[PDB]
């Protein structure tokens, strides 16, 4: 839905790098170089910002009214 | 020597033209199409008992869902949505042209509300099948539900 | 070219003719109902075949051609129900989708449906595919081969393709998963919030 | 649903639901309007090889020679108790509508549902003589799906026939009272509405 | 069934003297030799109630064989292991095979349970 | 299976039920009687003074509050078919949760019709059934 | 008891002094109205 | 309750008949249906009988 | 006539007539009372569906099998304020003597042959 604060395997932060990485593999760099660069080595944080799905960009409009 | 790319535009042309639910929708189309005529047609016409009287079966037709808010209110058209959230039936009128006889005259054809129908949704039947993705959004629904 | 049965009892009872003549003839039957006879079963299949192929005839009719030793029969369904699968027609050893239709779909030109109009792929149902031999891939074509596969995965479900490299699992294990892979939790729907 | 069968005997029995008991073959085929053996063996097939496996149910029905006979026979256990013409009539009504309706239920289309038999039976004898294995109950060309169309449409043939019942009753006593002749006060829509 | 015992046989003598999965079945935990010669040397016939697999189109299994194919792998034989992986029909007759159990179980439970009532 | 605790404890397979009361204030024959939606004082079949605590004046529970055993969500009362009675919705004794979402509308026949949504937070535990793709 | 209409997403907001034949908001037609949050102070802990 | 109720209302009314010099045969007849109606309130589902069936049609 | 209808009912009370003549028959006299009185007409309706709805797809169905006794005395119970009706709109001395006495008995379990499915 809206990404995880912290890697679910090790507690690092990996939120605030979500919009620096989806701008840039959405500009047209290889996902690889850009992790790398990032400063994302172990891939149990590269699968929580690949695969990531950001659904809470389509339930802004489906809220509830409350 | 179609490669494995080459089959997978043929499929995933398939299944763009083609929803994941085409059959029940292909079904529901050739009903309302087709079969709908075909169930009047087949019971032909109405005799009665007295022998002057007869009704002719003319033609039949359905309208855009709606719902009857008040006792003779105008058949205000609604939203899947609303039919969810209100417990109603996302049904359409019904309408049939039958011409009524007596005393073997034929007179002047009308057309007569004989009940709702559900239907299918993302069907020829609602509105909602060819909505844009925005308009989707704006009316409540999910873009992505086949129906 | 059918000629119907009360017609060729007519003729063999009204006029004088050959009963052999008639009994080598191959029966043509129309949804079940025995329809006719014809001079050779192959050759009305054919016709009918190409007749829908080349859109003359509707795609809804399906033929087959029966040939055993003891009895020779021509089937044609029409009817509903019957479930049928698109696959690409093979003539000579070479499919009839071509390098300009790939290209074609790439560019978005034509599609799918655009592709079975014009005659390069058809629906088949079982009584049809009888007599049909398929290949999987076009390197498994050969000339006596008569339909090719639009997809050879497509034998799956919609779960079914879920899994990954699902041939090397065992059977019951693709079974339990298509099983369970229905309870499990996920976002069924964005609007789920004002749903009830 | 129509069964038919071959007993230990070559006689080949024919039932339906509403007649009890096993007609004979070559009785219902001359109540439908064959009138002499010949028609009904060439119309069976016109193989001799095969055409001999009739000659026990033809003489079984030898005392059968008009249609009426055939007619009031069925007739017998159809409806029994009442005269003659009664029975022929209630053999014409459950023979029209209920043997093989799908060809049709008019007199007229008669004649062709006992083509229909014949071609039947043919095959009872080409499975006995040892030409064809049976059907398989599991083969996709014998098993049909039918979706929400289908019956979708056969709910909404039940509802309109209902609708239609209760119109005519309160049509004809309004006619016999008599009141208003608009139809707009009569619809009772919902006998539709809420059946579907 | 000769060729099926060869070919494990083969696949055991060249492999590891001492793997995991070989120290699973030799011990007992959780494992057997043909679960060996399936997941490494090759399926083996597949066979439903018995037979091979017969059911299909006339003279056919499946409309990717000729007419009157008797040939082994026309009729259920799987040269393929699960780490190789099953081609299209090789995947088929091998989920005809295993159809059965999942019925015979269900229907197993309820007569064992008549049975042992009485 | 064994799962890491502390990924659980940062929202590893949290998940969220949701379950739904709905009632209709059903008119029935007789002399303007109706099944008013109302906080209930000293009627037959009475809950207890304490399973009310939560109810709004109007007779349905206010949303984002706590729900826990059987509360009473949507207040109705009813005449008797052959005086008032209690049919008032009870939470379910086992579910626990926080009402999530609070609706009402007017059916087609025009009776009052109310729905209340609870949800529920499920954090994984020892006894929680996981499968992945493949049957396991 | 304040209210909300539910047309596009919170459409302003109702009160229950106001009173309309069935359910109606009165700035416009529509059937669905939705009961707002308690303006209360809620602890939530964080597990 | 409603079977026996039954019962003890179509007594009566045999009953009724017996007392009102009835024909024989409409006697016989209400005997007949009294004897049914019990051998319906022992086993209901009995071979060759129909069951009793309520209001809804349920048996 | 009300005679006729009358005899007619008297015929079937006897059993000597099956489900279907007997339905034939008040077929006609219901044409006949239509042409004379709608009222008539219409509990002659009232009591061939009564009758239909008990007599459907019975097991004799008009067979040389009586109609037991127990189903007559009910459908007879079920149209009794009807055959009343009937009675009352025409009288005869002869006819009216044998339902002089039938009385209309309310029962909670009924012995329908036929069922909501059929
Ligand atoms: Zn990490
Ligand atoms: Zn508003």
């Amino acid at each position: 839905m809206i990404i995880p604060i912290r890697c679910f395997t090790c507690g690092a932060v990996v939120a605030d790098k979500w919009e620096p990485f989806s701008n840039r593999v959405m500009g047209g760099e290889d996902p690889e170089k850009v992790l790398t660069e990032l400063g994302v080595n172990r891939y149990c944080c590269r699968r929580m910002l690949l695969s990531h799905v950001n659904i809470i960009r389509e339930i802004i409009h489906y809220t509830r009214p409350i | 020597m179609l490669d494995t790319e080459s089959r997978w535009a043929i499929a995933e042309s398939f299944f763009k033209t083609r929803g994941l639910v085409r059959q029940h929708l292909d079904s529901f189309n050739d009903f309302l199409r087709n079969k709908l005529q075909q169930v009047i047609y087949e019971q032909g016409e109405i005799v009665t008992e007295v022998p002057g009287l007869k009704i002719k079966l003319g033609k039949i037709r359905y309208e855009k869902p709606s719902i009857r808010e008040t006792d003779k209110g105008p058949m205000r058209e609604i939203t899947p949505m609303e039919a969810r959230l209100r417990n109603l039936t996302y049904s359409s009128p019904i309408f049939l042209s039958m011409i009524p006889v007596e005393n073997n005259i034929e007179g002047e054809p009308i057309e007569i509300y004989i009940g709702d129908l559900p239907i299918m949704l993302k069907s020829v039947a609602d509105p909602t099948s060819n909505l844009p993705i925005d308009k989707l959004i704006e009316i409540g629904e999910d873009p992505k539900d086949p129906g | 070219g059918v000629v119907s049965v009360e017609d060729v009892i007519r003729r063999i009872s009204e006029q004088n003719e050959d009963v052999e003549k008639y009994m080598s003839w191959s029966k043509v039957y129309l949804n079940g109902r025995l329809l006719g006879y014809y001079e050779d079963g192959k050759e009305l299949a054919k016709k009918i075949r190409e007749s829908r192929r080349q859109g003359k005839l509707s795609d809804e009719v399906n033929v087959a051609y029966i040939a055993t030793d003891y009895l020779n029969e021509v089937h044609i369904n029409c009817d509903a129900g019957r479930v049928r699968r698109p696959l690409i027609i093979v003539n000579n050893g070479t499919p009839l989708v071509d390098t300009e239709d790939i290209k074609k779909l790439k560019n978005g030109e034509i599609t799918f449906d655009d592709l079975v109009k014009q005659g390069k792929i058809e629906f088949i149902d079982a009584e049809e595919e009888e007599n049909a031999y398929v290949a999987l891939n076009p390197q498994d074509l050969t000339p006596d081969h008569t339909h090719l596969e639009i997809w050879p995965s497509a034998i799956l479900g919609i779960i079914a393709s879920i899994i990954p490299y699902p041939e090397h699992n065992q059977s019951p294990r693709n079974t339990y998963q298509s099983a369970m892979a229905k309870q499990s939790l996920g976002l069924y729907a964005s609007n789920y919030q004002i749903r009830t | 649903q129509v069964m038919i069968e071959r007993l230990k005997d070559s006689t080949i029995q024919i039932s339906f639901a509403t007649v009890p008991g096993r007609i004979p073959f070559a009785i219902i085929m001359r109540a439908l309007g064959f009138v002499t053996d010949r028609d009904i063996v060439y119309a069976v097939s016109l193989d001799p090889q095969i055409q001999n496996e009739l000659l026990p149910s033809l003489e079984q029905a030898s005392s059968i020679t008009s249609a009426e006979e055939a007619l009031d026979f069925i007739g017998n256990r159809v409806a029994i108790g009442q005269k003659r013409e009664n029975r022929i009539q209630k053999a014409e009504q459950v023979i029209d509508k209920y043997f093989l309706p799908h060809l049709g239920t008019s007199p007229e289309d008669r004649k062709k549902k006992g083509y229909y038999l014949a071609s039947a039976v043919n095959k009872i004898l080409e499975l006995y003589l040892g030409r064809r294995e049976p059907d398989d109950k599991d083969h996709y060309a014998n098993k049909r799906v039918r979706l929400a169309g289908d019956l979708f449409t056969s709910l909404f043939r039940v509802a309109f026939k209902a609708f239609v019942k209760d119109l005519v009753y309160q049509l004809e006593k309004s006619k016999v009272r008599g009141r208003r002749l608009s139809l707009t006060a009569l619809v009772r829509a919902d006998i539709i509405t809420e059946r579907i | 069934d000769k060729l099926r015992k060869v070919a494990g046989e083969i696949a055991t003598k060249y492999l590891d003297p001492f793997n995991n999965v070989y120290i699973m079945a030799i011990t007992g935990a959780r494992g057997s030799e043909l679960n060996i010669t399936q997941m490494t040397a090759l399926l083996g016939q597949q066979s439903v109630r018995g037979e091979r697999i017969r059911r299909g189109y006339r003279e056919r299994t499946l409309s990717l064989f000729k007419y009157g194919d008797i040939a082994p792998e026309a009729r259920g034989f799987v040269k393929n292991s699960f780490m190789r992986g099953l081609s299209p029909y090789e995947m088929f007759f091998h989920a005809a095979g295993g159809r059965e159990g999942l019925v015979d179980t269900a229907v197993k439970t309820s007569q064992s349970g008549y049975m042992q009532r009485r | 299976i064994i799962m890491n605790k502390s990924s659980i404890e940062r929202g590893m397979y949290r998940s969220t039920f949701f379950r739904l009361y709905s009632t209709e204030e059903v008119k029935y024959p007789g002399g303007q009687e109706d099944k008013i939606i109302t906080p209930e004082a000293g009627v037959k079949g009475y809950k207890g003074k304490d399973y009310y605590r939560l109810l709004e004046d109007n007779g349905v529970v206010s949303p984002e509050v706590e729900v826990k055993g059987g509360d009473v969500l949507i207040g109705k009362v009813s005449p008797p078919r052959f005086a008032k009675r209690d049919t008032s919705i009870v939470t379910r004794h086992g579910e626990n949760g926080i009402v999530d979402l609070v609706l009402i509308t007017e059916t087609l026949e025009g009776n009052k019709l109310v729905k209340v949504r609870v949800r529920d937070l499920r954090i994984p535990e020892i006894g929680d059934k996981f499968a992945t793709r493949h049957g396991q | 008891a304040k209210y909300r209409c539910g047309k596009c997403w919170k459409e302003l907001d109702d009160d229950q002094l106001k009173t309309l034949p069935g359910v109606r908001c009165p700035y416009c037609g529509y059937r669905i109205i939705y009961m707002v949050r308690k303006p209360t102070v809620k602890i939530v802990k964080a597990i | 309750t409603h079977k026996l109720v039954d019962i003890i209302r179509l007594n009566e009314r045999l009953k009724e008949s017996i007392e009102a010099g009835a024909p024989q045969l409409i006697i016989e007849d209400l005997w007949d249906l009294l004897q049914y109606h019990v051998a319906t309130y022992f086993d209901n589902e009995i071979p060759g009988l129909p069951p009793a069936k309520h209001r809804s049609g349920r048996p | 006539y009300e005679t006729h209808v009358l005899d007619d009912l008297m015929e079937f009370y006897e059993g000597v007539i099956g489900y279907p003549e007997i339905d034939l028959r008040l077929a006609g006299e219901e044409a006949w009372l239509k042409g004379v009185n709608p009222e008539l007409a219409e509990a002659v309706k009232k009591i061939i569906k009564t009758i239909r709805r008990y007599l459907e797809g019975s097991p004799y169905d008009g067979s040389e099998k009586p109609i037991p006794r127990y189903i007559i005395a009910e459908i007879f119970s079920q149209i009794a304020p009807e055959v009343q009706l009937l009675v009352n709109a025409l009288d005869t001395e002869g006819k009216y003597g044998f339902l002089k006495h039938i009385k209309k008995l309310n029962l909670n379990s009924l012995a329908m042959l036929s069922k909501n499915y059929n």
